[PDB]
């Protein structure tokens, strides 16, 4: 996630359709998003790390959230009315197929549908950002720098301490 | 209407100098030596304050000499030694002072070139 | 040249349509003038 | 009689003779409170007495301006007011007293 | 000695009053300005047909730099470093050494055209007329690194512009 | 200018003056772009004799500033820094614009 | 001596010397020294406590009336106990003359503001505060005038480096212009130009 | 004695009360600065920065130097309140693009030629 | 509370990089706060690291509208400190090009002042004459504006053998251009309603606020440095000083136009009275020798080497030298410690004091009136910020 | 033994240069 991501911006842009389609209301999916600067610093440290030759790393964020809680927090930061509804998997896949037709960058695709509604894997045997000296940055400290652009004029000056971070299902 | 301050004068907080350029720097207070390629002594009159040499590397493009020391070109000129010492003390810099060197007076004699028995007589003129 | 024009319009050049390697029918610039004609064109001398 | 002195903000002063007399008399009165041996007092009394005598001895405005060399007598009135204000300030400051402090040893030595 | 710019008054006779009233009510001075603008429209414009026409220049004009040679092909530069010493912008970098035949020549001669102020002090300081500011001014680039000249670029500039540089010096050296 | 006489009359009437007398554009009345070589006379100090530099050395005639009553060291008529400035005259050429 | 040497005017020299006599006599409490240079320029060195009196006199006295403040600047001499030398240049239109008044201070001693005497000083003193760090007491609004907002230091001091301590560049990650410790692709090349032989024997100093 | 002239304070008590009033003003102003400049930092972060800036000069014992520091702090606060500073000037206090320079001996030995 | 507005730096009417923070009640100005230093390049500190010849081009960049004037002021200061004298021909050339520079500066000022008000056409009419004057600059020096022609011993090179005739041909047609500009502006009623009684300043306030040049003469003060304190052959030319009456924008506009006319007069006199002789002081320890002598004479070569590597040493001392630049009194306080480098160089520009007085001059006016006042103060920020 | 050639005004002088304001009448009653 970041300023130019297709993760926070993707969920924020769905306000244009009125309601937010979430498969199983987004209660069956768990996400662990990571900050962009953390990934860049990890790549740099892996370049400068002499013992990271043949290793495989897993860069994940510090908190895990359900998709519903994540999207609710996203809409709370952008101060937009959250109106989520459950859409069946086949219908929302059909919507992705419909959006695939465009000759430009698609708004959504069936593959994006599949990747969004899938839980993030847990890989405790792989090294992470802490092995490279990087402390992962939680979403709650960098969400405002991404989602302030999606606010109207009346909420544009609201501070970061005003959103009451979402619930995390950790362990 | 006076306040009679006691402790040593220190203006380090009012100069805007980064800490690493105060606590790690060492200045030299000295009278520069005469350039032996010349006989003039006009450059040996005033005292000088300079800083310790830092790293200089070469530019990847065009091979110029790049530096990161902001005080690499700073030289200060003083009348007396204690003036420079006071300036360094009030600016919070550690200093090394080299005492002035002067050429000792020499006894010259043109007649000594033609001594009757001394070794001073010159082979050629 | 045309000496009846005012100073500035009294000398001019029509550029070639094919310089060293590129087509210069539409793409022309002042760097295509050789130094001697450059001296003539910028009125640094009166002699071609 | 004269119109448009020529300097913006400096209005024409009708009947400037008694105004100048008043100003010079006030300057003399305030100088009377300064110690006699002060150089400021003697110098300012000398020049203001010269000017006051010149003003008394000439009824014409143009000839008075020519002799005073003060530049268009309205400016002479302005300078008289300035001198009176300075005299009051000088009376409060008292700079005829000896030097307050000598400078450090080599404060004014140039070069270096 | 001085004059007044705005210290006049208008006449009060009824003819002048009526003239001023007619000026106010019929806008005569505005018509005069309109007339002035109209006059310009029929005049020949001062525009020249660039790039097919060029503005007038002078032999003293100082533009792109160049290193010159002797008629035999030997470089004039003797690595005296006076151009580097005099350069107000410190835009010249020189490194020298003895050549294979003992000649005093440079190994590095760089001019930073983004540092240079095109004052021409370097060609006044040169005692052998090695470095000059040529007539060229149409040398704009697309990258910053292209304006960092080395000795090869300057020698190529000299070889490219020598025919005109020598002619310009021939018409100017008697004023120096 | 190669303008026609009708247009010239139109411009002259519109501007109220004669334009062809003073034209902004330079046609052929200008100096040649090729000129004969100059000679550039030499200065006064180009003598062969009686030209010692010590007799024409401006920099060595400079002196430290004169001290007028340093502090560390009879009516006395008052003085001004300079004589009062003389009044200006009103432009016999053209006094009013 | 005729063609290439600047002619000397002794009438103006005597006039300026006499006026220095006059000024030093009227104000013994503050005037420390009076000098006249050989190109006919008059300087008065005064104790700092007399900034407001002396200036006011020079503005308001009939014989002086120096009614214009041409410039107000400072000079840094690090070898002096009082580091900063404050220079006032005044112009008298009535007598067509120019005068210079100089005083001194250090990093911690303030100087009375002369805005009451000369309204033109308001910005000048600010520059002296900005460039040298000299504080002026009783200034209507004293703040930085020439340097960037939040700029630390006073660049016109002799001990301040030529290129400063920080430099600005645009960072895309934080999406803003940021300041970092200064680094130079090419270091400023220091030239030792002074000749080892003196040029002017008239300014030779005692042999120490 | 040293025969020294004051700026505002006679001793350290007046200087300390001036320091306290300046700290009060900065503490009050921080939330308004965060809202106006649309900073992504918290109010607690800004107040920690203010506290750290004040504590950097905790060693000063000269009342004159303390007075000058308070004057400079008032100028900084005036620039911040009037929005003369931009977001860049406010955010320069945090050094978010400078990599952490290590302090111990071995890291300095490993990185470069200077202490 | 009033509305706070940012005028500039990216504003066509800001005349460059100026951040005028204004409080407005409606469009009525309650306070102007000029924020400057957006073009502060640290020129004085940079000069402290150069030789006296190396520091000369900085003065070209100070007031980039009037270049030879800055060069002349700096050269006069260095000549005074050196105790040398320029040759008569050099002085006449200096005065001639100073008057040409005055014409350039007044064209620039008047045309952009009218451009701010809304008169866009005289700018185009007069910049052709400005282009011809840059042609003169380039012919004499090789640069269109940053000539570096005037040196602290005279001038760099002599005039080319056809320059005087071309300057004469230019000079006999410029009065018609001034007349056409005056026909557009002087008697226009819109121009008068925009400029008359706008930014009125009294003579005493102008004196106390440090104004100079037209800013004084608009208020009726009879002061001109070329007449009261001549610094060149100026005491041998004849001209009149335009003097205003009301102290407003219109009077200052009239004064600048009449100064253009008087500059034409002085240029005619200079063209008539150009004397022969050398162009720089005949003292090779200050001015470089001729290239032929440098290439044939030992002393000439030594002096060329030492002048272009180290430079001449100036005797220790301090001077304040001021001239009547087209914008007002331009001065330099120069401090020399006896070396080949200046110890200190303070630059005094009239724009500093004029911009300090802008807030006083803008009282009780509208936004457009403040634009007019900024225009009439003739402000260039290269010299205000340095 | 060539003579000095230098940029000088011609023998006598240059022609008069007009500088005064010239705004013609150009009006009716
Ligand atoms: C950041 O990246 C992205 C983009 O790039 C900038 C996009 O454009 C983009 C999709 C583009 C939308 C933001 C535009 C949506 C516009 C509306 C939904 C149009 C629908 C409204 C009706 C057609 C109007 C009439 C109302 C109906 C009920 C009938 C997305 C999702 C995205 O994520
Ligand atoms: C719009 C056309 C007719 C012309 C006028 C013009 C430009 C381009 C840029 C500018 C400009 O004029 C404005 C106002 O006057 C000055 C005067 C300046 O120097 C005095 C100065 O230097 C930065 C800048 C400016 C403005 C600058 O933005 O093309
Ligand atoms: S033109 Fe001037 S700035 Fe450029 S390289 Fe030559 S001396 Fe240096
Ligand atoms: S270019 Fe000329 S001045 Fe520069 S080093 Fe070469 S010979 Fe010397």
């Amino acid at each position: 996630f970041g300023r130019e991501d297709r993760f926070l911006n993707y969920f924020a842009s769905m306000r244009w359709f009125g309601g937010v389609p979430l498969i199983s209301l987004g209660k069956e999916t768990v996400k662990q998003p990571v900050y962009i600067v953390d990934v860049s610093k990890g790549i740099i440290n892996a370049i400068k790390d002499p013992d990271a030759k043949g290793k495989t790393f897993a860069f994940v964020g510090p908190n895990r959230y359900l998709l519903f809680d994540l999207v609710q927090y996203i809409f709370a930061v952008a101060y937009r009315p959250f109106l989520p509804y459950p859409l069946p998997h086949f219908a929302y896949r059909w919507v992705g197929r419909l959006f695939e037709v465009s000759p430009f960058e698609p708004w959504t695709t069936r593959d994006k549908v599949e990747r969004v509604h899938m839980s993030d894997m847990t890989l405790p045997h792989l090294p992470g950002l802490e092995d490279l000296g990087i402390q992962a940055t939680p979403l709650e400290l960098k969400a405002i720098e991404v989602l302030r652009r999606h606010r109207t004029y009346r909420w544009l000056t609201s501070e970061m301490e005003d959103v009451k971070p979402a619930k995390t299902v950790n362990i | 209407q006076l306040i009679a301050v006691d402790e040593k004068l220190d203006i380090t907080t009012l100069t805007g100098v980064p800490e690493e350029h105060i606590k790690t720097r060492k200045v030299r207070i000295f009278v520069p030596a005469r350039n032996n390629m010349q006989s003039g002594v006009n450059n040996t009159k005033k005292w000088k304050m300079e800083f310790d040499t830092r790293e200089r590397w070469e530019n990847p493009l065009m091979g110029w000499s790049s530096t990161a020391d902001p005080l690499s070109n700073l030289v200060l000129t003083f009348s007396t030694k204690e003036d420079a010492v006071a300036f360094a003390e009030k600016n919070g810099w550690s200093f090394d002072v080299e005492e002035r060197k002067v050429p000792k007076p020499k006894s010259k004699s043109y007649g000594a070139n033609f001594s009757w028995n001394k070794r001073t007589r010159v082979s050629t003129k | 040249e045309d000496n009846k024009q005012f100073f500035g319009r009294h000398r001019w050049v029509i550029y070639t349509t094919e310089m060293n390697g590129r087509d210069t029918f539409w793409d022309v610039d002042g760097s295509m003038v050789p130094p001697e004609w450059h001296r003539w064109l910028h009125c640094m001398t009166d002699d071609p | 009689l004269k119109k448009t002195t020529g300097l913006v903000g400096l209005a024409v002063c009708e009947t400037p003779h008694e105004r100048l007399k008043i100003l010079y008399t006030k300057i003399l009165d305030v100088l009377g409170q300064i110690p006699k041996n002060a150089a400021y007092r003697k110098y300012t009394e000398q020049i203001t007495n010269e000017k006051l005598g010149m003003v008394k001895a000439e009824p014409d405005v143009k000839k008075l301006e020519e002799q005073l060399q003060g530049g268009q007598i309205e400016e002479v009135i302005l300078q008289a007011e300035n001198e009176l204000s300075l005299a009051r300030k000088m009376l409060r400051w008292k700079p005829w007293e000896p030097l307050v402090e000598e400078p450090p040893a080599n404060q004014w030595k140039w070069p270096i | 000695t001085y004059k007044f710019v705005n210290m006049r008054e208008p006449s009060m006779d009824m003819k002048s009053v009526t003239d001023r009233a007619a000026q106010t009510l019929l806008w005569t001075e505005l018509v005069r300005g309109l007339g002035m603008t109209l006059s310009y429209l029929f005049r020949e414009p001062a525009t020249i047909n660039y790039p097919f026409e060029k503005g007038p220049l002078s032999p003293r004009f100082r533009g792109e730099h160049a290193l010159r040679r002797y008629p035999s092909g030997e470089e004039r530069c003797i690595a005296c470093k006076l151009c580097e010493a005099v350069c107000p912008a410190q835009a010249i970098t020189i490194e020298a050494e003895p050549r294979a035949d003992g000649s005093r020549r440079t190994t590095r001669y760089d001019i930073d055209m983004t540092k240079c102020i095109y004052c021409g002090f370097c060609q006044e300081a040169c005692p052998v007329d090695a470095i000059v500011e040529g007539p060229n001014f149409e040398f704009s680039t697309e990258t910053h690194e292209e304006l960092l000249y080395n000795k090869e670029k300057l020698l190529n500039n000299g070889d490219k512009w020598e025919a005109e540089i020598a002619a310009n010096i021939q018409a100017d050296y008697l004023y120096r | 200018a190669s303008a026609t006489r009708v247009i010239q009359l139109l411009r002259n009437w519109a501007s109220g003056r004669d334009l062809q007398a003073k034209l902004q554009l330079r046609y052929q009345e200008i100096s040649k772009r090729t000129q004969p070589p100059p000679k550039l006379p030499v200065g006064p100090s180009h003598k062969l004799s009686n030209n010692y530099y010590c007799t024409r050395d401006g920099r060595r005639e400079a002196m430290p500033p004169s001290i007028v009553m340093s502090s560390q060291k009879t009516e006395k008529k008052a003085v001004t820094p300079a004589p009062p400035i003389k009044r200006w005259e009103l432009s016999k050429d053209q006094p009013y614009l | 001596t005729r063609p290439t040497i600047r002619p000397r005017n002794d009438v103006v020299h005597k006039q300026l010397s006499a006026f220095g006599q006059y000024v030093a006599e009227i104000l013994p409490k503050y005037v420390q020294q009076v000098q006249v240079s050989c190109f006919n320029e008059l300087e008065i060195f005064i104790h700092p406590d007399g900034v407001i009196p002396v200036l006011t006199f020079l503005r308001d006295h009939t014989n002086a009336q120096f009614k214009s403040l041409a410039d107000l600047t400072a000079v840094d001499v690090p070898t002096r106990q009082n580091r900063f030398e404050i220079v006032y240049n005044l112009l008298s239109l009535r007598f067509n003359s120019r005068i210079r008044v100089k005083t001194y201070t250090d990093e911690l001693t303030p100087i009375e503001s002369s805005v009451t005497v000369y309204k033109a000083a308001n910005w000048y003193e600010r520059e002296i505060w900005d460039m040298f760090g000299v504080f002026f007491a009783n200034h209507p609004d004293l703040r930085r005038i020439l340097t960037d907002y939040g700029f630390e230091g006073h660049p016109f001091r002799k001990d301040f480096p030529l290129s400063g301590y920080v430099e600005l560049r645009y960072d895309d990650e934080v999406k803003r212009v940021v300041a970092e410790p200064v680094e130079l692709a090419q270091e400023f090349r220091k030239f030792d130009l002074n000749s080892p032989w003196e040029a002017f024997p008239a300014y030779r100093q005692p042999p120490e | 004695g040293t025969s020294v002239k004051p700026i505002f304070s006679r001793d350290m008590n007046e200087a300390k009360r001036r320091v306290r009033e300046l700290y009060r003003a900065w503490y009050r102003e921080v939330p308004n600065t965060v809202h106006l400049f649309q900073l992504d930092i918290s109010v607690k972060q800004g107040r920690d920065k203010v506290r750290e800036m004040f504590m950097k000069n905790a060693h000063v014992t000269d009342p004159r130097v303390v007075d000058l520091l308070v004057i400079k702090g008032k100028m900084e606060l005036e620039e911040t309140i009037n929005v003369w500073k931009q977001r860049t000037h406010i955010m320069r206090f945090f050094h978010e693009t400078e990599a952490p320079r290590p302090t111990d001996f071995l890291s300095k030995f490993y990185v470069g030629h200077d202490p | 509370s009033n509305l706070t507005l940012n005028f500039g730096p990216q504003h066509p009417a800001a005349h460059g990089v100026l951040r005028l923070v204004m409080e407005l009640s409606g469009e009525m100005v309650r306070k102007c706060d000029p924020h400057i230093g957006l073009l502060h390049r640290g020129t004085e500190k940079l000069i402290e690291y150069k030789t006296y010849l190396q520091a000369l081009p900085y003065f070209d960049r100070l007031d980039y509208v009037s270049m030879m004037c800055n060069e002349q002021a700096y050269s006069l200061a260095v000549e005074k400190l050196l105790n040398i004298q320029p040759p008569p021909r050099a002085q006449w050339i200096r005065v001639l090009f100073g008057e040409i520079t005055r014409l350039l500066n007044h064209i620039m000022a008047v045309t952009t002042h009218a451009l701010d008000i809304g008169a866009m056409t005289p700018f185009f009419w007069m910049f052709e004459e400005r282009e011809k004057m840059f042609e003169f600059y380039e012919r004499v020096s090789g640069a269109r504006m940053h000539a570096a022609y005037i040196r602290p011993g005279g001038v760099h090179q002599d005039l080319p053998l056809g320059l005087l005739d071309d300057i004469y041909e230019f000079s006999k047609n410029f009065s018609f251009r001034i007349d056409e500009l005056e026909e557009m502006l002087t008697n226009n009623r819109i121009w008068r309603n925009r400029t008359v009684d706008i930014g009125v300043v009294t003579a005493e306030d102008a004196l106390n606020y440090g104004f100079s040049g037209v800013m004084l003469r608009g208020s009726g003060i009879q002061w001109d440095l070329r007449k009261t304190q001549p610094y060149d052959v100026y005491d041998q030319v004849e001209f009149d000083v335009p003097i205003g009456s009301r102290g407003d924008c219109y009077d200052r506009y009239l004064c600048r136009v009449e100064e253009m006319r008087q500059s034409l007069r002085i240029i005619s006199q200079c063209l008539n009275k150009m004397p022969p002789g050398e162009i720089k002081v005949d003292d090779a320890k200050v001015s470089p020798p001729k290239r032929a002598e440098m290439k044939t004479s030992m002393e000439s070569l030594i002096h060329h080497f030492k002048l272009y590597t180290e430079g001449y040493q100036v005797p220790p001392g301090a001077t304040y030298t001021a001239i009547e630049a087209p914008k007002g009194e331009f001065g330099v306080y120069l401090v020399s410690d006896g070396s080949s480098r200046p110890y200190r160089c303070k630059i005094k520009a009239p724009g500093f004091a004029h911009l300090a007085g802008l807030d006083k001059m803008s009282k009780g006016h509208m936004l457009a009136d403040v634009v007019a006042i900024i225009g009439t103060q003739d402000i260039v920020f290269g010299e205000v910020d340095r | 033994a060539s003579k000095v050639k230098q940029d000088m005004p011609p023998p006598g002088g240059y022609g008069p240069i007009d500088y005064k304001r010239n705004l013609p009448r150009r009006g009716l009653s």
